[PDB]
DNA sequence: TACAAAATTCCATGACA
DNA sequence: ATTGTCATGGAATTTTGTA
DNA sequence: TACAAAATTCCATGACA
DNA sequence: ATTGTCATGGAATTTTGTA
């Protein structure tokens, strides 16, 4: 119906005069620069970018290029990408082109027993029975405590923080939200005690981190007094624990055992320099110590990141993807910014859930 | 020579025999000579094996210069002396009949004596789940010296569970 | 005995003078600015580095420190480094901390057939009694042939293989170290056909990236039309081909098919440019448009690399590590180096090795 | 009107009753209008079915704009009729008794049917693992006309096995 | 007030999930 | 509802013994 | 000979193993 | 004996219709 005034040589907002528009086949035609394209009427045209983009799903680009090779029309990518945001497929299915913002470094816990950040290793290779080991890490300190268990069960972890909390009871105790601290046993044994319970954003183990690097160590050590023999760990892991909690951090110049103790005990190459102090002296020197720690601040930004703003469209990674199925869920809403890195969204459908960006993709378009 | 410090001496003793709870029979004391921090046991005799196997335990926390006992045959057994050699233990033992250990120890070890009674009485069957409770409230109570907790003088902060 | 001249004040090189170095308990002893320290005799040295090393097999600055708590004496790190290289453990243990050059580029093959790329995807969800795809992509074309099988087995591949190889016979197969290839089968049924095969260096998917990368496509077309559906992949792989063949690359600015055949066939949206050039002017304009083509450029090398100098000490990363079990095998010599990115090691104990540097670490020290 | 092209059309027929290989008796034969590029597959019988599944192989790498045909009973029935409509390949039929192809396709399909007898004759249990030998030496047979092959024609440069 | 070498700090790289 | 971490070993930088 | 917007190119990001 | 690749969608850059 628009495209009657055309042909007669009349412009129209969007159609540049100066190439003629002319009639074959009852289609309008165009002679332009890259060739002769016909002019689909209005109506026709949301059908038409749909089935080019159907044949394999393709980007703006891709889609356009097939389009491109019949037909012209005014701001033709405009509607194609108009379609790339209604694709369901698409949408879901698709990787992300941008990264998540720079990370946070948390301010170090002030105190020892401030925060505890616990973990399961495992399984291991079966020693005396046992197959997983209890992690425990001061975050003031780094100090670790080891405990072999034969099962990553509240039951043991309940067992072995029996033990440990025979020393002293922390503030509040970080985890994963593994199914050992998230049972409601855990949670009262929990409050029995006056701790708080804290969890990490789901599917986002940077967030026990502490645990997580100390985990680490604690394999590469078993691994290197291991070589040769068998892997009996479960003689091995008072050793380790004894030598990891004794060793220096070249970027602290002090171990954790000096952080949570103030001296040395007696163990090899035991340092000196506070011998002539009183305990109350050196006391003072440790608080002094504690608080002017390295402090690592946050690095750039890369150059292609994002970051959540209230009300944008965002989607969570699917968690264990099965073979051959979307790699991401449904588009959802940002509720609270709570940080930079974790976010509140309305989801699958819908519930609040609290993620990190890490495990987002804005939805595009 | 030196200011007295953390770690420089373990006064160790054995409580014992106690009613049954969970199969044990035994606490195994130990108490640190400068701050008064105590660690508690279960065992099920006052054997070396039991210490040894608890004193591992300790000892990957921290190890004493000194651990000073009473003539006890679980002490004087040359096991436990070659234990002691090996982690660079120097023991040390009071005399037969006259066990001597620091003023604030005796005051220490006394105290722990009486806790455990009072609570002991009424639950005597139960007392195994109680030594962290225990252990907690002897450590975070106020010394008539220093007016500092043995906590407070291990960890150089405040506890999360005063008394 | 050199430690004697010491006491009495006279000068031994690399003992600074001006601190005062005195005696007791029978050990050499010196003031200096940290504090009082013992300085142990030249044999005892060793001795002492390797205990302080072994408590929990510390790098340089962490060893020292422990060290640096008791004894001083000249060149201490020097001492220290001399062990972590002679550490068995520490050597085939610890990860590295240089990364390897800037990858390369490799030319693209020029005549469609020069080169093809192999790969099996799977094992998917069974689809009609079937479980993987052969994939083979033309290297100059990025044209690609789909294959169900039951198995990666030669068998199936040979069969396959034959059905294509009706329309041409390529001049070089790339492939994985699979044992699908590398069976004598193989090689001889490609001997037959005058076809040279050809092996990315093992465990190192890079080398089939052309193949590796379809693969991708291939797997998230097919999941973009399986969304909702049950996976039902038999009966789509040809639709996925033919749609995949015909799906313009934004760089280059053609499909595959185009590159192949110099025209589209009869496909939704086929390009009408050439369609009054005479079949031969429109194949030499094909000829123009193949070696026109865009090929990348190797990237910056970023800036902790290593590049690999015959003789050097290198070793092989451990290729299915047991658990608890060094990440390393034993330290390799380069033989030759033929390419920034590839090495001949004389390997354990001793055969010739062709390795990529991503699977290598320079020993350090 | 513009001239001819690769895809332009595809001339396809039925060879056989043949001895059974491998449990098959007919090729299929489909040569290309323009260059000459032949395809072969092996059926079990000249059924609608047979060229259905067949053709699906073939149109997976390229589709025509047109099928030329005799008017087989396979290829005049509705089932295949309704296949080409799908795809958007309009089909096109020889006068029945007057079966016409290009010049060039008459050329070719003549010698397919010669070199499948000449390699018959020997070995006619065994034709099946032979129709890729059979299919690479027509499609890089040099044409009297044009001195190119098939090959060449369809992709623009030269095969790695001539003839 | 200045040098070569040692001692110390910097910091990218990678692995823990 | 919460949040990455840090041993490691060449390289870069600063300090040191001596003048 | 210069403008705003469209059309095109650039390119970091991530996934295939 | 061999070797990374490339769709994707905001951003950056270049071209275009009109003056
Ligand atoms: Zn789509
Ligand atoms: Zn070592």
């Amino acid at each position: 119906a628009e495209l009657d005034q055309l042909l007669q040589g009349h412009y129209i907002k969007g159609y540049p005069k100066q190439y003629t528009y002319f009639l074959e086949d009852g289609k309008v035609k165009v002679s332009r620069p890259e060739g002769v394209k016909i002019i689909p009427p209005q109506s026709d045209r949301q059908k038409i970018v749909l089935q080019a983009h159907n044949l394999a799903h393709t980007g703006r680009e891709a889609t356009l290029l097939k389009i491109a090779n019949l037909y012209w029309w005014p701001n033709m990518r405009k509607d194609v990408v108009k379609q790339l945001g209604r694709c369901q497929q698409c949408l879901i299915t698709n990787a992300s082109n941008k990264a998540s913002g720079p990370i946070l470094r948390p301010d170090r816990p002030q105190k020892p027993f401030d925060k505890f950040f616990i973990d399961y290793i495992g399984p291991l290779p079966p020693s005396q029975g046992y197959l997983y080991v209890l992690v425990v890490v001061d975050g003031m300190t780094g100090f670790t405590w080891l405990y072999p268990t034969k099962a990553p069960s509240t039951s043991a972890t309940v067992k072995s923080l029996n033990v440990l909390t025979s020393i002293a009871i922390p503030k509040v105790i970080h985890s994963d939200q593994g199914a050992a601290f998230t049972s409601s046993t855990f949670a009262e044994w929990a409050k029995e005690r006056g701790i708080h319970l804290e969890f990490s954003t789901p599917y986002h183990p940077q967030s026990s981190g502490k645990v997580e690097r100390k985990n680490s160590d604690i394999k590469r050590l078993l691994t290197k007094l291991l070589v040769g023999r068998p892997t009996k760990w479960y003689d091995l892991l008072p050793v380790v624990q004894l030598a990891l909690n004794n060793t220096y951090s070249p970027v602290l110049k002090y171990t954790p055992h000096q952080l949570l103790f103030g001296i040395d005990s007696n163990t090899p190459f035991a340092n000196q320099d506070t011998l002539d102090l009183t305990r109350e002296e050196e006391l003072s020197l440790l608080q002094e110590i504690r608080t002017s720690l390295y402090h690592p601040s946050t690095p750039p930004a890369s150059s292609r990141s994002w970051s959540p703003v209230v009300g944008q469209l965002v989607q969570e990674r699917v968690a264990r993807p099965a073979s051959l199925r979307p790699r991401w869920h449904k588009p959802s809403t940002v509720l609270k910014v709570l940080n930079p890195r974790t976010v509140v969204i309305l989801d699958h459908l819908g519930n609040n859930r609290t993620v990190s960006i890490d495990n987002l993709k804005p939805t595009s378009h | 020579d030196r200011p007295q410090k953390p770690f420089d001496k373990f006064f160790i003793d054995y409580i014992g025999p106690l009613p049954p709870s969970q199969g044990y029979l035994y606490v195994l004391v130990v108490v640190d000579g400068m701050t008064g921090f105590t660690w508690l046991y279960p065992t099920k005799a006052p054997s070396t094996s039991a210490t040894v196997k608890s004193l591992n335990v300790l000892t990957s926390i921290a190890i004493p210069k000194v651990i000073h006992s009473d003539q006890g045959a679980a002490f004087t057994s040359s096991t436990f002396a070659e234990w002691a050699k090996e982690r660079g233990i120097h023991l040390e033992f009071s005399t037969p009949y006259h066990p001597q250990s620091s003023g604030k120890v005796e005051r220490k070890n006394s105290d722990i004596k009486r806790l455990l009674t009072k609570l002991l009485v009424g639950r005597p069957t139960k007392w195994y789940d109680l030594l962290p409770v225990v252990q907690l409230a002897l450590n975070n109570t106020y010394s008539p010296v220093l007016k500092y907790t043995p906590h407070q003088l291990l960890f150089g902060i405040d506890s999360n569970t005063p008394f």
